[PDB]
């Protein structure tokens, strides 16, 4: 039956039903003049739910008339939503019709079961040389961008978009959640543009938004990515920003009545990414291969929102201010990023051995910073000075021109394979480029390319 | 004037208008009236005990925390979304019991016992206590019998012995699981038992492991007890101590059991979230104040028992057999930082720790071990007689080797003494390193301990110490087999076989 | 908490079971005898006494009001001090009233005049405060010097000033603007 | 009259009396048909109290009977406690049968009063070198050893047990207060084989048990050493960690209604200190030498509930988390471990000479470690060459091997007197030792020792 509003405190709206007629928890409810939708959090007793309003509260007053779906909120799933832009709500936002869909899906389910799980380590090269040598992907595996503001985050995530996409033939599902309304415009008329919309489907629940949405809007991007992998087909889902649907948590915490845990997050932060990471994963009916870009707050990584992140991905990498303000792109830490296909029972032995040796020869430069600054390299010794100037060629070589940084610099981007990235780190790990000087292996693609720029 | 108590809501006072009598609801029945988070509070449920299941309609559980003078505070062990307010609640009469049995080993379980690998039913004969008081002081027995851990640097330097408690602790992805997985895989002819409870992981890196195990012949002496990301928090919080009960089955019977605990710090974080939800007043980092409580009621529980404790409880079944349960807890500190509050209370309760550090896994350390901050407490009496006959004070040694080698980094010349120790030190550290899934004996590595402390290796230069390590444990294997399963058979070290270990090695050196 | 907040439950079950046993005006006059009965400040006094327990100050209510109460109210008198709840017996009382006005649809207006008002004037604006309103209506009159004309008219949270008080107010505010 | 139980926070139980029949301040509480006894912190008003249990709180409800036994918790006293294992409430956990006691008392008492104080200045060997030589001990005196997880502190408690209470005429209580079963077991053991087990009473409280226990065990060891001060005698204490009387305080506080201070502590916890500690002291009856070691969380001495332990005692040994570190045991910092007997009209002139240079030659060389760790030995003066060469054989020359540490060491222990302390520290201050290495010096013992090792690198 019908209930009626009791209190608004911005967006959290509690509403009084009859007491055989109380909603239970994820139901959807409308309010009947303005058609807002309502989600229902708890159960507070005495008739009453205490809810998070989808959309603006600006305008409700005390007294309205809420009507209960009888279910979840749904969203169109299948092959109708490819091509096409929709909201949290499943409704399009591109001035294109109606999605003509056969079924909806909630967007609440669990994850799929122990037994259910699939195992894999088939290698996916994705063109960037710090990327395929130092943490590199699986097909149907998961990755994590770590970076601060202004890193490189999104530039990195569309350039491997624009790579994977070469070998890959089924569908895409991309989530905008809580950035910038001008970035998804840019990458709609871009797919636009190059005729590739009609495999990518499109979500967006971004920074303009009421929290409610970018809380939810993660949701209903994974669900399509759900029905696609419950098809059994191969699918990737991109999701800019997860910390987003986080701190949409962190936003209507106080509201709901919970005691603040540590640095003033949400308590069932661990909980609340649990349950959302694990229905990203690949099952024996079909695969999902993920890319996410993870915020980290004021450039800390210890901070509690990337460090329960960690542990939900397979292959981890972290970016660095200090290495992009050496000017060094795409800016990777090569001692942070880690992944769980760099085992010589993958990748073999030579990749293993070259990324080793590449890590120890930049740990042995990282601990001698101090007493470069205050004495000079100089008062170093014979092998130390051969291993600063080898650590400095390895620097400068892990940089690469991309194909989406083309406007920034008017370079040309580079494809670099896998094979020409370990027989070039090789060779300058062995000495066979120490007559080089160091800025010609810079911002270029393969080792034969710094042969040409050395003589210039 | 304070706020409004969970049974001020007019269904109850009406209720109480009808008839004043409490005999309106029976005593171990009671109906929901809130429902949030996992946190169901009940009104009624007047002869419940702290700990006691809870009964709801569905098949779903849930168990007492909270007992407030108007209400009870409940969380659930499943999903809670279905509960609704209205339904009826009852008392079991019981406390949370599992499965216990030799028939769970090979099986992947959940925090309560049901089967998850699709495998069929547990025939277990058995059911037990998930929440346990640890035995007394008069029924515990000295810890002095090995557990191997396959690794040179752990066996030597920082020994575990049977009902020893040994903390792996460090920074994320470097290599804890990887120390405690192969300390599982070479229990596999040694007669203890494993359980391995994973603790907050995701489900595709707790199936990673379990083929990891099946791989090396070892899954079917390991239970696995899972609580993966997306389960509920109280599934979370419950999983290591039914893992510790279940290893405790062959404790009171007088075998001996591992357990690997891979994240008690995802268990704080979990019981930190139940009891905020609860509204119990927090301490630093929003922590309860009674957090070392739950990790020293768990890690108390393993423990060396006596052979009387064994006949007591057998009845006279099991005689002249002691029991043991050896504990592995693991914690992920954030960027180095022990002065956390989780931390600093499981160093605090543990028989010893090892320490591992970001900067010698980037440095091609690969077992990480600083052994200036790593220690046991037990020492050389958890170890053989050659181990602890050619280990004794290579860890102190190695960290005055760390003092030196930073003190004399620009030194123009030092003494003979100063330049053998640095010698020997470069060597020792150079032996430390070891490959993941490589497990050594006990005649393997006290052959390599043989050749680093008898002065064999002074001849033999950095980059060839690895190459002389494997190249000399061939040439015994071709040649000495007697001998390696000599000492093979209990650790054993006299005159006779010290002089045909020197023989081999000068032989090895000689004609190699 | 405010004390509306704390005293909805018990109002709202003390209307729930007189709508069903139909006794209404009972549970009405016991609650205002109950109000009055706690406002007084002798049992005021002695309901803040520290040594006497809560079933004997129910006991010691339910003895000075007597006759005035039936057994279910007895229970209710009961339930409310067993929760310590004794100081929110005015305001129960009156959220009691406010539900029965609304069950038997009705609405309590206070209009305030400048002059007096005769009985064809009352029944005037109780009809066109009852075509409005979509309740009976009960007018309560009252005095005002500062008034020079007009009528004002208060029902819950609306009023209408038809008063010549809030003419010059708006045509002060016109022209100084 | 009886109450009942209305409430069960955690450890925290709330029972409601009739309002002539409530429970006074530490008034013990039987709980009916369960083996529980809980302790009254607080009353709350209208008869009801808050307690604490000493026991578990699994078979507790709601609506359970509960006497008052009229007194506070009274454990045995006496010599029927020696060689018997107790708890907290002081029924035995041996498997020895009931305690032949003839007097029990309250474990809830005044501290003694001023005009009853008594201080003496007899000094008190040990046999350890650097406690010797920076820290002296005071008959009837109070000793605290500080210390983070893993530097030593029970390995040094059991080499001034076994160099102190073994060859003690008198009597002996240990106090284990929120530690390992495993210790207490291997202590137990140790004082069965070593015959020494007639003269020491156990109580033991572990770190498993509910934190009533862990919150008055302290209480209970400390009135069964107060009786033996009081009938006359020179008593031993020694207890193993005094900071877990503080944690359980802690976990209880905000339970009990208070507000946190600084660094999540109780409100109360100088207060709770001083009454603890107050009792502990020698009087004009008799003399309680304690030896109480101190857990440092995190290795923080500026750690509010250290930094309240440093002014209750007379000798303060520190140990280092660096140091140990270093490999180097005992691991007492010689810069930061002071004593009140370290004074020339106690000890000599000669010892407060030798000790004062000691601590001069390693705080300089504190001073210059950074400066050789960056540019090198050579880049000193001749002076700072003798001075660093003569306080690395210092720092070696403080370590010593232990009788209870061959299980860690592989070597033997070694006992030194103070008069080879003495004249080997001031034979390596007045350059005697400037032609041996520094290596000679490390875990050797006795001045020739190292003269011994010098000859075998
Ligand atoms: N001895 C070794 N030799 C070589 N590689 C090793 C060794 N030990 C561990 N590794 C590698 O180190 C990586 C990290 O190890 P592991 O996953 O066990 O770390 P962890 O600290 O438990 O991580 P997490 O944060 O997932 O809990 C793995 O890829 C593993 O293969
Ligand atoms: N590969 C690159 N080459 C050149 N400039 C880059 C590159 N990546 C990032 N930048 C610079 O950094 C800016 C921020 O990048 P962006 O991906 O938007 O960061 P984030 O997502 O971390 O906020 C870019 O607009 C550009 O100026
Ligand atoms: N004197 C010593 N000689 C050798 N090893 C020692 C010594 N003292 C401590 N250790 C080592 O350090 C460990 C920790 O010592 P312990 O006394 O248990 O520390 P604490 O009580 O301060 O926590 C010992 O078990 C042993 O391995
Ligand atoms: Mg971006
Ligand atoms: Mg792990
Ligand atoms: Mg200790």
């Amino acid at each position: 039956s019908s209930g009626r509003i009791v209190q608004i405190i911005g967006a959290v709206i509690d509403v009084e039903f009859p007491r055989d007629a109380v909603p239970s928890i994820y139901e959807a409810l409308k309010v009947q003049g303005v058609e807002t939708t309502l989600e229902v959090q708890q159960q507070l007793g005495d008739g009453v739910v205490r809810s998070i309003a989808m959309g603006s509260t600006e305008g409700l007053k005390r007294g309205l008339n809420v009507d209960s779906t009888g279910a979840a909120i749904s969203v169109p799933v299948g092959k109708a939503t490819l091509g096409r832009i929709m909201d949290v709500l499943g409704n399009p936002i591109d001035e294109a019709g109606p999605i003509g869909e056969e079924e909806r899906w909630g967007i609440h389910r669990e994850a799929p079961s122990y037994a259910d799980q699939a195992g894999g380590n088939e290698l996916l090269e994705t063109g960037i040389k710090v990327i395929d040598l130092v943490c590199p992907f699986a097909k149907g595996g998961k990755v994590g961008l770590f970076g601060g503001a202004g890193v490189g985050k999104t530039v990195n995530m569309m350039e491997l978009i624009r790579n994977i996409a070469i070998e890959h033939s089924g569908y895409s599902v991309f989530a905008g959640v809580g950035e910038r309304t001008r970035e998804g415009n840019d990458f709609y008329h871009e797919m636009k543009d190059s005729n590739v919309l009609d495999k990518v489907a499109l979500v967006y629940g971004q920074m303009n938004e009421p929290p409610g949405n970018r809380l939810r809007v993660a949701l209903t991007g994974l669900t399509m990515a759900e029905k696609f992998r419950d098809e059994g087909r191969d699918v990737l889902l991109f999701i800019d920003n997860i910390y987003r649907y986080t701190l949409a948590g962190t936003e209507v915490s106080a509201l709901l009545g919970r005691m603040p845990s540590a640095v003033g997050y949400q308590p069932t932060l661990a909980e609340e990414m649990g349950v959302l990471q694990e229905r990203i994963t690949s099952t024996k009916k079909g695969s999902i291969t993920s890319i996410q870009a993870v915020y980290v707050p004021a450039d800390d990584l210890t901070d509690p929102s990337p460090a329960t992140t960690f542990a939900h991905l397979d292959a981890t990498v972290v970016l660095s201010r200090d290495i992009a303000s050496l000017g060094i792109y795409p800016a990777v830490d090569p001692l942070d990023s880690t992944s769980r296909q760099l085992d010589p029972l993958v990748i073999g032995q030579d990749h293993y051995d070259t990324a080793r040796g590449v890590q120890y020869v930049l740990q042995r430069y990282k601990e001698l910073k101090d007493i470069i600054a205050i004495l000079g390299m100089d008062e170093l010794s014979e092998a130390d000075k051969l291993l600063v100037a080898r650590a400095r060629k390895i620097q400068r070589f892990l940089s690469q021109p991309f194909f989406v940084a083309e406007v920034f610099t008017g370079s040309p981007g580079k494809y670099v394979s896998l094979k020409d990235t370990i027989a070039g780190f090789k060779g300058i790990l062995n000495g066979d480029y120490d007559h080089l000087p160091e800025q010609a292996f810079y911002m270029v693609g393969g080792i034969e390319e710094a042969v040409e720029k050395a003589k210039k | 004037m304070q706020q409004l108590n969970p049974s001020e809501i007019s269904e109850i006072i009406k209720g109480r208008i009808e008839k004043l009598d409490v005999a309106s609801q029976a005593r171990n029945e009671g109906t929901i009236v809130s429902v949030s988070d996992g946190i169901v509070r009940i009104y009624g449920l007047a002869d419940v005990m702290y700990g006691e299941m809870i009964e709801f309609p569905g098949g779903v559980y849930g168990m007492a925390l909270n007992l407030e003078q108007d209400s009870v505070g409940a969380v659930v062990l499943g999903e809670y979304q279905g509960l609704a307010e209205g339904m009826n609640a009852k008392c079991t009469g019981r406390i949370l019991e599992v499965p216990v049995g030799p028939e769970l080993l090979g099986r992947v379980v959940d925090a309560l016992g049901n089967p998850i690998d699709g495998k069929g039913p547990i025939d277990a004969k058995a059911t037990d206590a998930v929440e346990k008081v640890a035995p007394g002081v008069i029924w515990r027995k000295s810890v002095d019998q090995p557990v191997q851990t396959g690794y040179k640097s752990v066996d030597a330097m920082i020994p575990v012995g049977r009902g020893q408690r040994e903390l792996i602790i460090g920074d994320r992805q470097i290599g804890k699981t990887a120390l405690a997985v192969d300390a599982i895989i070479n229990q596999k002819d040694s007669g203890i038992k494993c359980v391995y409870v994973a603790i907050g992981q995701k489900q595709s890196t707790i199936a990673n492991v379990v083929r990891k195990l099946e791989e090396n012949g070892a899954l079917a002496n390991t239970i696995v007890v899972a609580a993966s990301a997306s389960e509920s928090a109280a599934l979370q919080y419950l999983a290591p101590y039914s893992g510790c009960t279940m290893g405790e089955y062959f404790r009171d019977r007088g075998e001996d059991a591992l357990i690997v605990y891979d994240d008690l710090s995802k268990q704080a974080v979990a019981y930190r979230q139940i009891s905020l939800l609860l509204r119990r007043p927090p301490g630093r980092e929003a922590y309860p104040g009674d957090v070392f409580y739950l990790h020293s009621r768990l890690l108390e529980r393993a423990s060396r028992v006596s052979e009387e404790y064994v006949e007591k409880f057998t009845n006279g079944a099991v005689t002249g057999k002691t029991g043991s349960l050896t504990a592995l807890p693991i914690i992920e500190t954030q960027a180095g930082d022990v002065s956390a509050f989780v931390p600093t209370n499981v160093i605090s309760i543990t028989d010893g720790q090892i320490f591992l550090e970001s900067a010698m896994f980037n440095s091609g350390i690969r077992p990480a071990v600083n052994a200036g901050i790593s220690v046991s407490r037990v020492g050389g009496a958890a170890q053989t007689k050659i181990i602890k006959k050619l280990s004794g004070g290579i860890r102190t040694a190695l960290a005055q080797y760390r003092e030196l080698a930073a003190f004399a980094q620009f030194a123009s010349d030092l003494d003979e003494a100063t330049r053998k120790q640095l010698e020997h030190g470069q060597r020792v550290t150079e032996l430390m390193k070891q490959k993941q899934y490589a497990p050594m004996s006990i005649a393997e590595m006290s052959l390599s301990l043989y050749a680093a402390e008898r002065g064999f290796l002074q001849d033999v230069e950095i980059a060839k110490v690895g190459s002389f390590e494997q190249a000399l444990i061939s040439y015994f294997q071709r040649e000495h087999a007697a001998l390696l399963a000599k000492i093979n058979e209990k650790g054993d070290f006299n005159d006779e076989i010290d002089a045909g270990i020197k023989a081999g090695i000068e032989k090895f050196k000689a004609t190699q | 908490a405010e004390l509306t907040t704390l005293a909805r439950p018990y109002a709202k079950a003390a209307f729930e079971y007189a709508q069903a046993h139909q006794q209404l005006a009972d549970w009405s006059a016991a609650l205002g005898v109950l109000a009055a009965v706690s406002q007084d400040d002798t049992v005021r006094q002695l309901l803040k006494e520290p040594q006497l327990t809560s079933s004997a100050k129910a006991q010691s209510l339910i003895d000075v009001c007597g006759d005035k109460l039936n057994a279910p109210a007895q229970n209710f008198v009961r339930t409310v001090a067993e929760n310590k709840r004794l100081e929110l017996l005015p305001t129960i009382a009156e959220m009691y009233e406010q539900l029965k006005a609304e069950q038997e649809k009705s609405v309590e207006v206070e209009v305030t005049s400048a002059f007096t008002l005769s009985k064809e004037q009352q029944d005037k604006l109780a009809k066109a405060l009852s075509a409005r309103l979509s309740r009976e209506v009960r007018l309560h009159a009252s005095e005002d010097a500062s008034l020079i004309g007009g009528v004002i008219i208060r029902a819950g949270d609306l009023v209408i000033d038809g008063s010549v008080r809030g003419k010059l107010a708006k045509l002060a505010e016109a022209l100084k603007s």
